[PDB]
């Protein structure tokens, strides 16, 4: 709606354009799950 | 460096014990240690920085302030301390000061070398260079750190500072630099980034400070040196100081309890509270595993009155019952009330099991008590410490300092010792008894006594000096600082938080009144001072509620408006027939610039006040046809304040037909020509005119009324077209004096026109900006060939030709100045549709502004000439 009044003149480009399939998108879960402790985690450390 | 030193010390039966210089240890052998720590190594990291205060400094700074004394202030090994100390130590610290920013974890070293420094700065035997280096490290020291860990050092300053004695010139300028950097700690309700905020006990030294330091002043003779140096602090402080808090030489004076007498009913009471005392002490011991035995034993962890409060004798018994009573003395001496009205609501051998008091509640009344019986066992201590001291001619003792100095951490034993009598009161069915005030409330009625005291004082005619020299710098500050507290409303909030009561706003309308009546046609018995007293007003003017305190107030301060408003008008009249040039119009203007910016026109000028403003209106409008030198030196000022006055006017004094539907009249509660005549004229004389002289007061006064009218009256019916008029109109004018060398109103012309340009016609971009485009385009042209053409010849005669460009440029410089910011504001409006539909005159425009502006880029005269205006005429 906007591209023409402000964007199109100064050289800028649609971020989708030239693309045959819809971008996919990725999104934020919130469900707990089990994962292994990173090996430099800030507050704890585990020992073998 | 961290090697001992033997300080010299007194026998006390003969003469004080010297050390021998030539034979021991000396600061000097330091010295070069310290050099070469400095150049070579350096210090680069604040936790070895750390580690050399702890270890190397902080005894020889010690051992120096307590050498500071009078008995020893003389001797040698003093004398090599201080060289030792102002020659290495300190300006090596000072240059380590930004290392100190982040030092919470150390906050008790770093208080401890905080108040030596400072004691080092009142030394007896010092030159005056080392004060000043001591001065200089101090202040160094106080710009990085943290202001959550400067309360002691303020602390002590609360105490030094308001006697304004001699040594009181460099603790001020510390205090101004504090308050001026961390204003936001104190100020914000969400205080400054990573900082936090203030708490309760900062804010009340800091008026205490505030207030010492002004009665101080207030008594003393004149000195310049002390005014300038307290002014600026005072100012700090006070800009320091949230306007709306509230405030909730130790001499300690407990209530006398020794002729107290306990009724018998509260033995009962004592002997219950007694056990109870015994049985919390005892669970806390026998729960960190203490148990009974015939010895007290820190290691085994034994104590003979871990048993039953039952075994003990009734001797014993005192240990617990003395506490008590001297408490209840207390009560009873402040003749609070106690009543009892309610029912009394594991390890090996004794186990007291006492009941949990944390789930009794004392109410805000209970915990004020509780806060003035823990300030008397305060007391009771501080006396009785003081006197053993004085007795047994001990040494001081941090706890020796007024309860109301200390933090709610270094209270808290004496407030839960308070807490848990008047919690066990409640719980055994005992009823206890006891049987404005915002900053601006006062300093608003201090500012008034002192204002009636001035009065006074002129009208007689040391206390001029202190006014004219304290109170307007400070009104100044303090007012500019927190207008947006006094503007606010509760229905609308502008400021970060809270607003002032209507009592403030009668307040401070009635300052604003007492000082305009006061000033009134005495410019020029004030001298020097006059000018300040005029800023004064000015800001004062930008921060009057007109509209609180005229929907609902006194009488007085109304009749005082009224008066101020009838008096101008009188002195506009008497003038139109040396003050009124200089101080009324002015201060009048800003007002009726605030009462329309602030839209409370419709709710102030009402009754006789539109009578004084129709007064006004005549009498500046009745200048007319008379030519005089004074007319053409005063007709700006006059067409600003006319400009004003009809913004702010709520009445259509131009189209009286109407009148009849305007609620706001005064008729529902005669000499300026109607609208139609006035734009009829103007449309007359913008055609066959083309000359500034021989119509000046069209001009002047006309053109600014008519746009300021306009915008306001659109918005509420007049329509559209007699803008697009005004506008082609004033551009029409405008291009008709291009030629003209002295146009300095045209500078002017352009800022009034501005707000009109926001309802501009497409059509004018065809009919009147192209022509006069145009025209600058064809003149700077031909001033640009005239200029190669010139400097074509390159020869000597060229210096003649140079200048008569020089001043050609400066001239366009002007013109284009006038017409150009008027022209961005149009195309901002319109642009987006340019740029939807084509349209060729846009393009045209385009090729004129790049002829141009490329004909600015070629010359370098065009620039110097284009920054020479900027800077003299200090546009923006």
């Amino acid at each position: 709606r906007f591209f023409a009044i402000c964007g199109l003149q100064e050289g800028f480009e649609p971020f989708a354009i030239n693309m045959q399939r819809p971008v996919t998108t990725w999104f934020s879960k919130s469900l707990p799950q089990f994962e292994a402790v990173p090996l430099e985690h800030p507050h704890y450390e585990v020992s073998r | 460096i961290s090697l001992p030193l033997q300080i010299p010390t007194l026998g006390k039966d003969g003469a004080l014990v010297q050390p021998k210089m030539s034979a021991s240890f000396v600061p000097d052998h330091k010295a070069s240690m310290v050099l070469f720590l400095d150049r070579v190594y350096g210090i680069e990291n604040q936790d070895f920085l750390l580690h050399v205060l702890d270890v190397g400094f902080l005894p020889d700074m010690r051992a120096a302030a307590s050498l500071d004394t009078a008995t020893f202030s003389t001797t040698e090994m003093a004398l090599a301390l201080n060289r030792y100390l102002c020659l290495a130590v300190l300006p090596l610290i000072t240059k380590c000061a930004p290392l100190f920013a982040g030092t919470e974890h150390r906050a008790i070293m770093v208080d401890s070398m905080l108040h030596t420094v400072y004691r080092l700065s009142r030394g007896r035997s010092l030159t005056k260079a080392q004060r000043d280096v001591i001065e200089e490290c101090l202040m160094a020291l106080c710009r990085y750190i943290r202001p959550s860990m400067l309360q002691h050092l303020l602390r002590r300053l609360v105490f030094d500072v308001p006697i304004l004695n001699e040594f009181a010139k460099m603790p001020l300028k510390l205090l101004t630099n504090h308050y001026e950097r961390c204003w936001k700690y104190y100020c914000l309700p969400t205080g400054w980034a990573n900082f936090g905020v203030t708490s309760e006990e900062e804010l009340h030294l800091t008026r205490k400070l505030f207030w010492g330091i002004f009665d101080s002043l207030a008594h003393k003779k004149y000195d310049p040196e002390l005014y300038r140096m307290a002014m600026p602090c005072l100012c700090a402080i006070a800009g320091a100081l949230p306007p709306d808090y509230v405030d909730a030489n130790f001499d300690p004076r407990p209530v006398e309890t020794l002729n107290v007498i306990i009724p018998e009913k509260l033995d009962s009471f004592i002997n219950k509270f007694a056990e109870y005392t015994h049985e919390k002490w005892a669970f806390d011991k026998i729960q960190n595993n203490w148990s009974y035995g015939e010895n007290i034993d820190e290691e085994l962890k034994t104590h003979p009155m871990l048993r039953p409060y039952k075994t003990f004798s009734e001797k014993d018994k005192e240990i617990y019952r003395w506490p008590i009573k001297e408490s209840l003395k207390a009560m009873i001496a402040w003749e609070w009330t106690i009543e009892k009205a309610r029912e009394g609501e594991a390890r090996e051998g004794y186990n007291p099991q006492p009941p949990d008091l944390s789930g009794v509640t004392l109410s805000r009344e209970l915990q004020a008590m509780a806060e003035q019986l823990a300030e008397n066992y305060h007391n009771t201590w501080g006396r009785k410490k003081k006197q053993e001291l004085e007795a047994k001619g001990g040494g001081t003792h941090p706890l020796l300092v007024p309860y109301d100095t200390l933090t709610a951490k270094e209270k808290a034993r004496d407030r839960e010792k308070a807490q848990e009598l008047l919690k066990f009161l409640q719980m055994n069915g005992y009823a206890v008894t006891r049987g404005e005030k915002r900053f601006a409330f006062g300093f608003l009625q201090q500012l008034l006594r002192w204002m009636d005291i001035s009065q006074e004082f002129i009208a007689h005619l040391q206390e001029i000096k202190f006014f004219a020299k304290i109170l307007l710098p400070l009104i100044n500050q303090y007012f500019t600082n927190h207008c947006l507290y006094f503007l606010s409303t509760p229905a609308k909030v502008l400021g970060s938080g809270g607003h002032a009561s209507n009592k403030e706003k009668e307040m401070i309308t009635s300052l604003f009144c007492k000082l305009a009546a006061l000033v009134r046609h005495r410019v020029s018995l004030f001298g020097t001072d006059a000018p300040a007293v005029v800023n004064c007003l000015h800001i004062l003017a930008r921060s009057l509620d007109a509209r609180t305190v005229m929907k609902s107030g006194p009488e007085i301060v109304k009749a005082g408006l009224r008066s101020f408003f009838e008096s101008a008008s009188e002195d506009i009249e008497k003038m139109v027939e040396t003050y009124t040039t200089v101080a009324l119009l002015p201060v009048l203007t800003t007002l009726f610039q605030h009462i329309a910016q602030h839209q409370f026109g419709d709710d102030v000028i009402l009754d006789d006040v539109q009578v004084s403003c129709y007064r006004t209106l005549c009498s500046i409008y009745s200048l007319g046809t008379t030519r005089n030198p004074y007319v053409e030196k005063l007709r700006p000022a006059l067409g600003e304040c006319l400009a004003r006055l009809a913004a702010a006017m709520p009445v259509a004094f131009l189209e009286p037909q109407l009148n009849e539907y305007n609620a706001c009249s005064v008729y529902t509660t005669p000499d300026i020509p109607v609208l139609e005549r006035l734009m009829a004229d103007i449309g007359g004389l913008a055609e066959s005119g083309a000359r500034y002289t021989e119509m000046p007061h069209v001009i002047e006064i006309t053109l600014p009324m008519l746009c300021s009218y306009l915008p306001r009256w659109w918005e509420r019916g007049v329509t559209s077209d007699h803008l697009n008029s005004l506008l082609g109109n004033i551009l029409r004018i405008i291009v008709n004096n291009l030629g003209i060398d002295e146009a300095s109103w045209m500078k002017r012309l352009a800022v009034f026109a501005q707000p009109i340009v926001s309802r501009a016609r497409p059509e004018l971009l065809h009919s009147h900006f192209i022509p006069t485009i145009g025209r600058l385009r064809k003149r700077a042209g031909k001033v640009v060939a005239e200029e190669e053409q010139l400097r074509l010849e390159a020869k000597a005669e060229a210096e003649e030709g140079e200048l008569l460009v020089r001043d050609e440029f400066s001239v366009l410089c002007r013109d284009l100045y006038a017409l150009y910011p008027l022209l961005i504001r149009y195309v901002d409006n319109n642009r987006a549709h340019w740029l939807t539909e084509p349209n060729p005159s846009a393009e045209e425009l385009f090729r004129m502004v790049g002829e141009i502006f490329i004909y600015w880029s070629k010359s370098h005269n065009f620039k110097r000439e284009e920054q020479n205006f900027v800077v003299q005429n200090e546009i923006n």
